[PDB]
RNA sequence: GGAUAGUGGCCUACCAUGGUUUCAACGGGUAACGGGGAAUAAGGGUUCGAUUCCGGAGAGGGAGCCUGAGAAACGGCUACCACAUCCAAGGAAGGCAGCAGGCGCGCAAAUUACCCAAUCCUAAUUCAGGGAGGUAGUGACAAUAAAUAACGAUACAGGGCCCAUUCGGGUCUUGUAAUUGGAAUGAGUACAAUGUAAAUACCUUAACGAGGAACAAUUGGAGGGCAAGUCUGGUGCCAGCAGCCGCGGUAAUUCCAGCUCCAAUAGCGUAUAUUAAAGUUGUUGCAGUUAAAAAGCUCGUAGUUGAACUUUGGGCCCGGUUGGCCG
RNA sequence: GGACUUUUACUUUGAAAAAAUUAGAGUGUUCAAAGCAGGCGUAUUGCUCGAAUAUAUUAGCAUGGAAUAAUAGAAUAGGACG
RNA sequence: GCCCGUCGCUAGUACCGAUUGAAUGGCUUAGUGAGGCCUCAGGAUCUGGGA
């Protein structure tokens, strides 16, 4: 009857099998290759901080029409190039090149966000602070 | 309020199995106060680097004062 | 698709929409008294069943 | 290096975060026991949930099994002795049903009003957090001291506060110094 | 035989050709110390365990050794390597993965404070010493309890209800109130006592200490999933929002605000990881004609699996543990 | 004490077994997370209950079972008892 | 209506690739070899053959 066996001492066999075929999750072959700790811009931890190097402007995927404000960074334990959206209306305007960035992910699980294409990470906070304080009035960015 | 309570067959009795700490709250024992405890430790510390008495190192780095 | 396009209109809208003050208004108690109101106000009096039960109406 | 010391936590919060049929259900609650919080509801079903697990798994043991006799009944004389599980209905088969509102209905905060003494749950409430009413001498200024039976019939204001002679209070006695120090010398 | 405390290829001589492996050796990886355990709750599982206890290892890296019952010891020595400090340039000296504290690193973690009073350890020892350990500071890691208000009067309004030929308000309270009314309490402050090694806090408790200017709850959301507006103002495929579906190009139910409303509430959002949802890893328990998937075909070794049949039936005793009807 | 014994799997009961964790009994830490306390009087020379139980699975040990599934047996008789 | 590929623009990722390219870590040949230990000696001095 069909498929796997099924006899009492077919132990190692339906072992076996499953550790072949664990391979085929996704999640699973992502932990055993570590590929976090390989790939991906972040060391696998949750944050990362970086530099500023450059704003951009992407310009949004189809059926949306705008400029999604951004951010390019340079992670500090990486020198790992990354592109990063800033959240909320205006928020670029705090940023300014060579500024210090915190990065979070997206969640998404990797994978970009939305009409934002290529763009994994999004900002948190600039200069010790965070947009949120900024964007709100909590909270001034410091002196340099 | 509850608490615990003691009672010696003789003042010599308690002044000898008492805490001393005890005997300073009441008043049949006075509180002698030290240096600090890291004052104490470096002093310790500070004795170490002599060897026997110290006065005989006294008068030969007297003699420094020549040279 | 396009990477470098102005920067300039960074927070339009925001920087043109008119400030108005938040009113002053009455306090609203806090904790179990809060719980309070939320019970009197859906179970206890009750307000309207136009048909059905509205929570957050204006103009009907 | 020294013994952990050990924890648990003490309630549970529902799966389905918005379900209106729940949320009436656990507001009705509130509002009818003068709680202050969803967690307080959380907390007793937690309670319950495990007091039924525990139930659950000796009805699955032999009749007169030695651990169900003995777990069992102790469970269930716990139970009645609080005043959830009513005497005749005493065989685990009704713990096993036993309800939310039987356990909130006997909270020392719904056992003080329930016998005059506050009338309103909330008055109730504050009368509690506030210092006055005790079990012996002992005052109790915990809404969920969960009246066991036999403390019933001593729920009484605290011979300190009003309510028990003891003093007025001093908003009270302030007023009595705004009184003689106006209308006398 | 030598060596060792002692068995042993432990080492050395001689001699032989053995030892392990698809029942996976050998090799590689491990962001690997092992265990008690932790998280997740139908069950079966899945993931985690540097870290309060047990075992092991280490003291910048290596090796060597003195002492000694015990160390291949590092708050011991010796050498080399890396690092590194003082100098009068001749030389000398250091090893925080102890306590605290600094740099660096980073998303990521606290005082250069007090004490041996407790718990116990050591010594020649009741006594000395113990950054073991205890105390406090820092501390929204987790966990527990649960304040931010409670009660009357009045002023119209109600719905109850007896009557209704028809005024209506009158007494049982449902409460929305822009003047009212006395009550209560710890947050805090603070004699004192308790606490404690001494302190501080808690537990007690004189004097103070609540009416909206507080002693003033937050954090997110209000198109669907998904609990809560088709309110007003703004913008006009811009700015922005949106985990996913989707909103925004002039009456935007998603943006920016006001108002109002919802949910959890001394807490609530976000990011990353894992677990449940997942019978989408399937032993329980998947699927494979056409959705992803039966090797072109047959032989075949390992592996798994493998028809029926051999003391069954009858007879007699022995003593138990519940349950009925009596007690 | 002597002389000899075909091999196993499975299952049962038990022994040997750290504590803390976990499940769980007892006890009103004011409640509770905890803790392992505590409770009675002559509260002026003391009386007293505790500090359980469960789990602890693979392997090794020990005892019972003889279904299910394997092993071995006498055919060039080099068979079996005395 | 749908729709395929070369060609062209922007941005991103990985691959191949002269450089017998580079880097870190673990083992390791051969050569050189510190140091303590064991051992053949030695004998400043200092005893009664020994230290
Ligand atoms: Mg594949
Ligand atoms: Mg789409
Ligand atoms: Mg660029
Ligand atoms: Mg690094
Ligand atoms: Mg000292
Ligand atoms: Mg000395
Ligand atoms: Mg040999
Ligand atoms: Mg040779
Ligand atoms: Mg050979
Ligand atoms: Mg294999
Ligand atoms: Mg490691
Ligand atoms: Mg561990
Ligand atoms: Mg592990
Ligand atoms: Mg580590
Ligand atoms: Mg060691
Ligand atoms: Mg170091
Ligand atoms: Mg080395
Ligand atoms: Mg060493
Ligand atoms: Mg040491
Ligand atoms: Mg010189
Ligand atoms: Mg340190
Ligand atoms: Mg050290
Ligand atoms: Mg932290
Ligand atoms: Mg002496
Ligand atoms: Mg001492
Ligand atoms: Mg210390
Ligand atoms: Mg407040
Ligand atoms: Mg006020
Ligand atoms: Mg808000
Ligand atoms: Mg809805
Ligand atoms: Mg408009
Ligand atoms: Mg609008
Ligand atoms: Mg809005
Ligand atoms: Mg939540
Ligand atoms: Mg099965
Ligand atoms: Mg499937
Ligand atoms: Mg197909
Ligand atoms: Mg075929
Ligand atoms: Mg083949
Ligand atoms: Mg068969
Ligand atoms: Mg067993
Ligand atoms: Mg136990």
């Amino acid at each position: 009857g069909k498929g796997k066996p099924r006899g009492l001492n077919s132990a190692r066999k339906l072992r076996v099998h499953r550790r072949n075929n664990r391979w085929a999750e996704n999640n699973y072959k992502k932990r055993l290759l570590g590929t976090a700790f390989k790939s991906s811009p972040f060391g696998g931890s949750s944050h990362a901080k970086g530099i500023v190097l450059e704003k951009l402007g992407i310009e949004s995927k189809q059926p949306n029409s705008a400029i999604r404000k951004c951010v390019r960074v340079q992670l500090i334990k990486n020198g790992k190039k990354v592109t990063a959206f800033v959240p909320n209306d205006g928020c670029l305007n705090f940023v300014d090149e060579n500024d210090e960035v915190l990065l979070a992910g997206f969640g998404r699980k990797g994978k970009a966000k939305g009409d934002i294409p290529g763009v994994r990470f999004k900002v948190v906070k600039v200069s010790g602070v965070s947009l949120l304080a900024l964007w709100k009035e909590k909270k001034e960015k410091p002196r340099s | 309020s509850v608490g615990f309570g003691l009672v010696y067959n003789s003042v010599a009795e308690a002044k000898k199995f008492e805490p001393t700490y005890r005997l300073v709250r009441y008043g049949l024992a006075e509180k002698v106060e030290k240096a600090s405890r890291q004052q104490r430790k470096q002093k310790k510390n500070r004795d170490k680097k002599i060897f026997g008495t110290g006065k005989r190192l006294a008068k030969k780095v007297a003699r420094r004062n020549a040279d | 698709a396009k990477v470098h396009g102005s920067l300039a209109r960074a927070g339009k809208v925001k920087s043109q929409t008119p400030k108005v003050e938040k009113t002053e208004k009455p306090k609203k108690p806090k904790g179990r008294a809060y719980k309070r109101l939320l019970y009197t106000r859906r179970f206890v009096n009750v307000t309207l069943v136009n048909g059905k039960r509205r929570m957050n109406p204006g103009p009907s | 290096p020294r013994a952990p010391r050990t924890y648990s936590k003490t309630y549970s919060t529902p799966k389905r975060p918005y379900e209106s049929s729940r949320l009436d259900a656990e507001l009705k609650l509130a509002g009818e026991f003068g709680l202050k919080n969803k967690k307080e509801i959380y907390r007793i079903s937690f309670q319950l949930s495990k007091i039924r697990r525990a139930a659950r798994d000796l009805l699955t043991r032999d009749e007169k099994d030695p651990k169900r006799l003995f777990e069992g009944n102790a469970l269930i004389r716990r139970l009645v002795r609080v005043g959830v599980l009513s005497e005749d209905k005493k065989k685990l088969d009704y713990v096993l049903a036993l309800k939310v509102e039987d356990f909130l209905e006997r909270r020392l905060q719904t056992q003080v009003y329930k016998l005059g003494l506050a009338k309103s749950v909330h008055h109730a409430r504050v009368l509690i957090t506030q210092r006055h009413i005790a079990v012996g001498k002992q005052i109790v200024n915990i809404p969920s001291f969960m009246v066991r039976l036999d403390s019933e019939k001593h729920i009484d204001f605290a011979p300190t506060s009003p309510f028990g002679g003891a003093r007025p209070g001093r908003v009270a006695r302030r007023n009595a110094a705004r009184k003689a120090e106006a209308s006398g010398e």
